[PDB]
RNA sequence: CCGAUAACGAACGAGACUCUGGCAUGCUAACUAGUUACGCGACCCCCGAGCGGUCGGCGUCCCCCAACUUCUUAGAGGGACAAGUGGCGUUCAGCCACCCGAGAUUGAGCAAUAACAGGUCUGUGAUGCCCUUAGAUGUCCGGGGCUGCACGCGCGCUACACUGACUGGCUCAGCGUGUGCCUACCCUACGCCGGCAGGCGCGGGUAACCCGUUGAACCCCAUUCGUGAUGGGGAUCGGGGAUUGCAAUUAUUCCCCAUGAACGAGGAAUUCCCAGUAAGUGCGGGUCAUAAGCUUGCGUUGAUUAAGUCCCUGCCCUUUGUACACACCGCC
């Protein structure tokens, strides 16, 4: 599970994602049950924007000892086209366009056009 | 000029002490036709000062669970009590109310947390707004207890309480409670 | 013999006291004589300028 | 109470007052409309907050030099630091007051006996140092 | 957040966000929403009114046979930012008061790291191990029980009355539901019979079209009562009549007539609450063949007190002590 989750985590980051989080919880190793959480990148939890940037899947693995749960959360990258992911920007992201020079320090003239 | 309840002019009443003059609202600006206005008087602090006192008295009569929203019943209670006191004494009903509030407000009280002698430890003079707040609460409770199990109606029990308070005769429940508060504070100076 | 009841005016409100906040220390100036200004503690809603009555002048004073 | 402006509203405000100082002003409404063509702000409650703090800086930047930069202020920081060179230098004193010991030291350097140097009467009492302890 | 700064650059949480409430006589529209106008009527008038007053009576998308969107609905937008003024502040971050403003803090939803031997194997064709598996711990059918009562506790309902009860008259809501895959069971207008619960025919609605202008309660206005366990209170119990169902006894529920018990504001203690809030008051949804003292929402009437504190119960940060680490319900 330690190696399998890392491979899943690396695939998600390579495919292009702001963040990911896999939590495989169950009767790993002995009878006592534990949860292993692999997280990297940005991963929001609260507010509305969770609905249109994160993708959550919960699966059950029926191993011999019992059931070993799987929870995967992937934060999708913002895309203007929006095919790969969300189209709305994150609500708190303010992006400022870069202005040009627009100096004009010289004498005033009239251009007859 | 505004004739509260269509009579009983407000431009003749007067407050005998400047301590309570600015938290009683019977004058021309706070003179209303009727003691009923959803004016948002509890939004902030010292907004209940500019609330007319007849409205303040009306808002305090609706108590003891049975009567928590019944303002129309209370308005007629104030209306009937005011008619009685003018008929039973002969002066302006508002004037009796202001005298009742002035005479019933406990000038000092006692409060603390340390090991109290009888009730409270340290004698503390009250604020002019607590004076009016206690005065209205004491008159209403006096009229309430006086009419809980007797044929005498609320209007008459409210009428005599304001009349007795406007004079001070050890007969009003309000002044009896006021004198008791003074004694405890005085004994606990 | 008894000191007569009088009237004093609040120049400033020092702050809450009593360890439950029920009492506010205030600076009362006597209207009979502006020079005599004493510090008292009062209960209930208070603001600058209002006049409160004093059953007796000098009881207690303390800095917070 | 409770109207502190978060980083985002403040952090965005500073960027648009250095990118676009000239266009902006001291009006909440004129600035709140420039912030509609100069930035892609997701929320309306965010631009008005951003526009609001911009005025606080634009009102303040007209007087003091806030940490947000500005070319017209920076050129004067340059002009005052790099010029106002006094026509007469401060280090060209006509007469140089000289302690006896310094004149002795300058004598050893063999640069003593300069006319501009004027010896001063030595101080007496050796009353330097401060009284020790409190009091 | 501002600032100092062996830290610099970041991440989550908070905030932003989503929904809702409050304002838009500004835009888009509405015979499944209306209003004004006009024309018919019906009445009261009559002095004589006459562009009189009332009508939830009827028409003008029964398309040529009114307009308009104020009111209703719902979309796009705007609006509030501590924006403006004064004061305080290192005059920074911000705080206080006020003008203009619908609004100068509307309520919720989401909600971090780490953890609990917290609850659920009685939600699942989620599941490991164990147990049973034909005289079954599977499954079905009949009956009973889950209600059983010397007693203790918890959540609530009804009250103790006259700020009331009763009888009549008057007059105002808003959420929201409504005929079923299996699946049998919908919401009901109107007419008639009956005293009531109900019964019988005729319709409307898969719904802004029908229930429905949801004629709700409290409240309001008049009547009787008159400080008594009284016309308060309606527990207990007897007889009778209906509805649901295959079945009502251990009373399903409802109605009618009788009995009228404690209870006269409740010890020590203890809960919840800051504005359309508490509380009074009813109405929908869920459960539902039958049903609400429950719960989830909704409207209606509408306050007292306070703009504070760490006193009690706890929480957060820093410093400190420690023989504690299952962590003071510790150790000894
Ligand atoms: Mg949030
Ligand atoms: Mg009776």
């Amino acid at each position: 599970v330690r190696r399998a989750c890392y491979g899943v985590l690396r695939f998600i980051m390579e495919s292009g994602a702001k963040g990911c989080e896999v939590v495989v919880s169950g009767k790993l190793r002995g009878q006592r049950a534990k949860s292993m959480k692999f997280v990297d990148g940005l991963m929001i939890h609260s507010g509305d924007p969770v609905n249109y940037y994160v993708d959550t899947a919960v699966r059950h693995v029926l191993l011999r000892q019992g059931v070993l749960g799987i929870k995967v959360k992937i934060m999708l990258p913002w895309d203007p086209t929006g095919k790969i992911g969300p189209k709305k920007p994150l609500p708190d992201h303010v992006s400022i366009v870069e202005p040009k020079d627009e100096i004009l320090p010289t004498t005033p003239i009239s251009e007859q056009k | 000029d505004i004739k509260l309840f269509g009579k009983w002019s407000t431009d003749d009443v007067q407050i005998n002490d400047i301590s309570l003059q600015d938290y009683i609202a019977v004058k021309e600006k706070y003179a209303k036709y009727l003691p009923h206005s959803a004016g948002r008087y509890a939004a902030k602090r010292f907004r209940k000062a500019q609330c007319p006192i007849v409205e303040r008295l009306t808002n305090s009569m609706m108590m003891h669970g049975r009567n928590n929203g019944k303002k129309l019943m209370t308005v007629r209670i104030v209306k009937h009590a005011f008619e009685i006191i003018h008929l039973l004494t002969g002066e302006n009903p508002l004037q009796v109310l202001v005298n009742a509030i002035i005479n019933s407000g406990p000038r000092e009280d006692s409060t603390r947390i340390g090991r109290a002698g009888t009730v409270r430890r340290q004698a503390v003079d009250v604020s002019p707004l607590r004076r009016v707040n206690q005065a209205i609460w004491l008159l209403c409770t006096g009229a309430r207890e006086a009419a809980f199990r007797n044929i005498k109606t609320i209007a008459e029990c409210l009428a005599d309480e304001l009349i007795n308070a406007a004079k001070g005769s050890s007969n009003s429940y309000a002044i009896k409670k006021k004198d008791e508060l003074e004694r405890v504070a005085k004994s606990n100076r | 013999r008894v000191q007569p009841i009088k009237l004093a005016r609040v120049t400033k409100v020092l702050g809450r006291t009593g360890s439950q906040g029920q009492c506010t220390q205030v600076r009362v100036e006597f209207m009979d004589d502006t020079s005599r200004s004493i510090i008292r503690n009062v209960k209930g809603p208070v603001r600058e300028g209002d006049v409160l009555t004093l059953l007796e002048s000098e009881r207690e004073a303390r800095r917070l | 109470m409770g109207r502190v402006r978060t980083k985002t509203v403040k952090k965005a405000a500073r960027v648009i007052i250095e990118k676009y100082y000239t266009r902006l002003g001291n009006d909440f409404h004129t600035n709140k409309r420039v912030c509609e063509e100069i930035a892609i702000i997701p929320s309306k409650k965010l631009r008005n907050k951003i526009a609001g703090y911009v005025t606080h800086l634009m009102k303040r930047i007209q007087r003091g030099p806030v940490r947000g930069i500005s070319i017209k202020l920076q050129e004067e920081e340059r002009e005052r630091r790099d010029n106002y060179v006094p026509e007469v230098s401060a280090l060209d004193q006509e007469i140089i007051e000289v302690d006896p010991d310094t004149k002795e030291m300058l004598k050893l350097l063999d640069f003593g006996s300069l006319s501009n140097l004027q010896v001063t009467q030595p101080t007496v009492g050796m009353n330097f140092k401060t009284p020790r302890g409190p009091v």
